[PDB]
């Protein structure tokens, strides 16, 4: 869980064809971290995201 | 021979001590998924 990882996830979502904002991307990142149930680890399951 | 092949690939065909050490480290780290998961679990406290 790092800002670089958040930027990479946002870029991947943009490449997928979606339009995302900073708040929405941050909320997705926090929700992914919550789903992994680990403070410093975000969920790598990109299908669910 | 497989380890020497990996060391040559990582060192551009030359088996230096650095190349062989890097090859050994990469071989160990390739099979480190379970170790990484266990270590991050114990660091978070999932397994105390």
């Amino acid at each position: 869980a790092s800002p670089e990882n958040c930027t990479a996830l946002g870029g991947w979502l943009l490449a997928q064809g979606f339009q995302l904002t900073q708040g929405g991307l941050t909320r997705l990142y926090d929700e992914a971290r919550r789903m992994a149930e680990q403070r410093d680890r975000m969920d790598a399951r990109l299908v669910e995201i | 021979r497989a380890l020497a092949e990996e060391a040559a690939v990582l060192g551009g065909g030359l088996l230096t001590a650095e190349s062989v050490e890097q090859a050994i480290a990469a071989r160990e780290h390739r099979s480190f998924l379970s170790e990484e998961e266990f270590l991050r679990a114990v660091q978070e406290g999932v397994i105390r």
